[PDB]
């Protein structure tokens, strides 16, 4: 469901802890701009087993979330099997601010 | 970005030339204002006030071929002791002047070198930096004298990316004399595929140079083409530009 993915765990570093987020075929959860911005999230057509992005696009997000204090929320579908959906902060790419979203199946 | 210039120029930003790194990407020059007070205080806050104008109704081509407004962003060099001001002595009126940006220091040790961007240009053509006037009782290196502080300001997309590759935002030259034997523009998912060949009919030999979506062309079928000749239009609506100021670190006495 939507929960908080904090981009760079406010009074920690610019890291996305709990990295292995094994949501459910859907959850809502929302990507959190908490320090050191824009974090934005494109999504792994690359990096998981349906690395199929067409399936909502929406999924990869991206674009500087000049949000300062504020979340954008990533959706999918029902019809999402065993999934690691991982996500990318841009600007930050590397610098330990990766995610893998990982539908159960 | 700032962000590229932070990660591979930490302590070379005001390149020896008196250049800004941003030039070396940001192609094109566009003018950038500052004004800063005649002189300061110790220990008071101040504004740096940037300016980073251009004719709004221009559009740029984004990454994906698509047109959309400009993004703004910039560093301010100040001198050694000369920082970010805290938010305690940020009073209320500098405050909602400086809306909800979040200055970097440019590294974690030059915290005289302060960054911003990218941020819509619409809302921020102009930009406030609040700045912390040292003090030299509590700074001995620092004096009561003149003091230069640099500025670059930067609007819409560059053209190269610290790999050295080109962006779509720029102009794609012939890497061929010849004639043109055939050209079609395509549609793939988010933008077109431009194709085309050249006959370098001089040295017996065929190049298909390909160009992204978003410009357009010049150039036709049949026609004689030279090296390096401009394919394109060259879509670069924004730019880069830079100036200094002086300021006067003051005794409360003369
Ligand atoms: C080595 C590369 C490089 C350097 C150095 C660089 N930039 Fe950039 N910049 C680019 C490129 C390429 C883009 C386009 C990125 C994209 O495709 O969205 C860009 C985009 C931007 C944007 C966003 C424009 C928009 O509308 O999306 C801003 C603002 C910007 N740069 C500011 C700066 C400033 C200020 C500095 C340094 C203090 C700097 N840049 C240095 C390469 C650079
Ligand atoms: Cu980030």
């Amino acid at each position: 469901e939507t929960y908080t993915v904090k981009l760079g765990s406010d009074k920690g570093l610019l890291v996305f802890e709990p990295a292995k987020l094994t949501i459910k075929p859907g959850d809502t959860v929302e990507f959190l701009n908490n320090k050191v911005p824009p974090h934005n999230v494109v999504f792994d057509a690359a990096l998981n087993p349906a690395k199929s992005a067409d399936l909502a696009k929406s999924l990869s997000h991206k674009q500087l979330l000049m949000s300062p204090g504020q979340s954008t929320s990533t959706t999918f579908p029902a019809d999402a099997p065993a999934g690691e959906y991982t996500f990318y902060c841009e600007p930050h790419r590397g610098a330990g601010m990766v995610g893998k979203i990982t539908v159960a199946g | 970005y700032p962000f590229w210039a932070q990660q591979t120029y930490p302590e070379t930003p005001r390149e020896p030339t008196g250049r800004i790194v941003c030039a070396n990407c940001h192609l094109a020059a566009k003018p950038t204002e500052v004004e800063v007070p005649q002189s300061v205080l110790p220990d008071t806050v101040f504004k740096a006030v940037v300016k980073i104008p251009y004719d709004t109704s221009v559009q740029q081509v984004g990454a994906d071929g698509s047109k959309v407004g400009l993004n703004v962003g910039a560093v301010l060099m100040l001198p050694e002791g000369f920082k970010i001001a805290p938010e305690d002595r940020i009073p209320e009126e500098l405050k909602e002047e400086i809306g909800d940006v979040y200055f970097q220091p440019y590294g974690e040790d030059k915290d005289n070198i302060v960054i911003v961007g990218p941020l819509p240009g619409e809302q921020y053509q102009e930009i406030v930096f609040p700045v912390l006037s040292p003090n030299p009782a509590n700074d001995k290196n620092i004096h009561f004298g003149k003091y230069s502080v640099h500025v670059g300001g930067n609007r819409g997309r560059g053209q190269v990316y610290p790999t050295g590759e080109k962006s779509n935002n720029n102009l794609y030259s012939a890497a061929a004399t010849g004639t043109i034997s055939k050209i079609a523009k395509q549609e793939g998912e988010d933008g077109s595929v431009k194709y085309l060949v050249d006959i370098k009919t001089e040295s017996g030999e065929v190049v298909s140079d390909t160009i992204p979506a978003g410009p357009e062309l010049i150039v036709s079928e049949g026609q004689a083409v030279t090296a390096g000749d401009a394919l394109t239009n060259n879509p670069n609506v924004g730019g880069f530009g830079q100036l200094d100021a002086e300021i006067v670190l003051q005794d409360a006495n003369r």
